[PDB]
């Protein structure tokens, strides 16, 4: 593993510290539909007429993103993503921004995501979960690895490729950083206890999101849920957490110390760091060499109905694309 | 049983996230 790493560190490294930019242009794009929006932009499936390809097409307000003062933090996801490389992480192929909008061009992954075919589903059966839980660890043995803290860890950020492994999307919180921080970023139902005390934190959380994670994936539902923020952080604090009858004692194990709210015991902030969850009772049949390769089992292949099909997404409105005759916030994005 | 409380709060939809 120190080997892949220290060679993926490397590469990572020689990106980082020169970006690419502006690799294409939004003309050379078809747009076909909208597969979700968010505060300041939106995703959709678009068609390269030069290629013939799919990709997935974020386009992000600058106007918007300054409004809401995500600047920085927008800054951070392109220059992370153009420089990152992992089979659980979404590729960013192209990006491009004009006078009105930031654009971030990633490979489309027809699948959907786990949050639909989990809520529709009910629950995973604990292989299933930990089939998944286990790409979510070599993908945050791999970030933080480079020093990036993800913290938005949630099924709704994770789709199903042809294969039925786990893409990782939106790197909107990521951030390179040795040593803590103290952005107050995430959702609810995910935050660790440091983030809602204000108490400067570290990698740890996205560790704390990974228990979220399994939790409801096995469960059904979420370990903390209420139907006001404050119900659910008032939850995550107390330090305490209700397992189904039907959770192993393998399983409650793991999570015990994973929704550890005393992150010096928490698993993955120890000094064994990753190991301490790799070997963990639970992971015992993993075979994590195997699951880094792909050629392990999956347990659904959501199968489409062609390339550009978005069966598995939901709709939302269309929202018309207008770029000003002006350019809108040049200084604040040069370096994009 | 705490799937039905789950079911029927508010939260079983896409969440959106934090940070002002
Ligand atoms: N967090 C949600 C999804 O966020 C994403 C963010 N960036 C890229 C993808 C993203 C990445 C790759 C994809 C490949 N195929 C299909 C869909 C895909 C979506 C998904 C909503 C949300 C929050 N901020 C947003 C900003 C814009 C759109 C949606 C949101």
């Amino acid at each position: 593993v120190k080997e892949f790493l220290a060679k993926a560190k490397e590469d990572f490294l020689k990106k980082w510290e020169n970006p690419a930019q502006n690799t294409a242009h939004l003309d050379q794009f078809e747009r076909i539909k909208t597969l979700g929006t968010g505060s300041f932009g939106r995703v959709m499936l678009v068609k390269h007429m030069e290629t013939g390809n799919h990709y997935a097409m974020k386009i992000l307000d600058k106007q918007k993103v300054v409004k809401l003062k995500q600047i920085e933090h927008t800054l951070n996801e392109k220059r992370i993503l153009q420089a990152v490389n992992f089979p659980f992480l979404v590729k960013l192929e192209f990006s491009f921004k004009d006078n009105s909008n930031l654009y971030m061009v990633m490979e489309y992954v027809p699948g959907g995501e786990m949050f639909s075919h989990l809520r529709r589903i009910g629950r995973f059966s604990e292989p299933h979960a930990r089939f998944y839980a286990a790409q979510i660890v070599l993908t945050f043995e791999y970030l933080h690895s480079l020093d990036l803290i993800y913290r938005d860890l949630k099924p709704e950020n994770l789709l199903i490729d042809q294969q039925g492994y786990i893409q990782v999307t939106d790197f909107g919180f990521a951030k390179r950083v040795k040593g803590r921080t103290w952005t107050l970023c995430g959702t609810p139902e995910y935050l660790a206890p440091e983030i809602i005390l204000s108490k400067g934190y570290n990698k740890a959380v996205d560790w704390w999101a990974l228990g979220v994670l399994i939790y409801e994936m096995a469960a059904g539902y979420p370990p903390f849920f209420a139907d006001q923020p404050i119900q659910i952080y008032e939850k995550i604090v107390s330090g305490k957490v209700r397992f189904p009858s039907h959770f192993s004692s393998d399983l409650k194990d793991l999570l015990r110390n994973l929704l550890q709210v005393d992150l010096t015991k928490r698993f993955g902030n120890l000094k064994n760091g990753v190991n301490d969850i790799k070997n963990h009772k639970w992971f015992a049949t993993t075979d994590w060499i195997a699951i880094y390769q792909r050629k392990v089992e999956a347990p659904f292949i959501p199968k489409f109905k062609g390339p550009g099909d978005t069966s598995n997404f939901d709709d939302y409105e269309e929202e018309e694309i207008r770029v000003s005759i002006n350019e809108k916030c040049g200084k604040e994005f040069s370096e994009f | 049983t705490t799937y039905a409380d789950f079911i029927a709060s508010g939260r079983t939809g896409r969440r959106n996230a934090i940070h002002d």
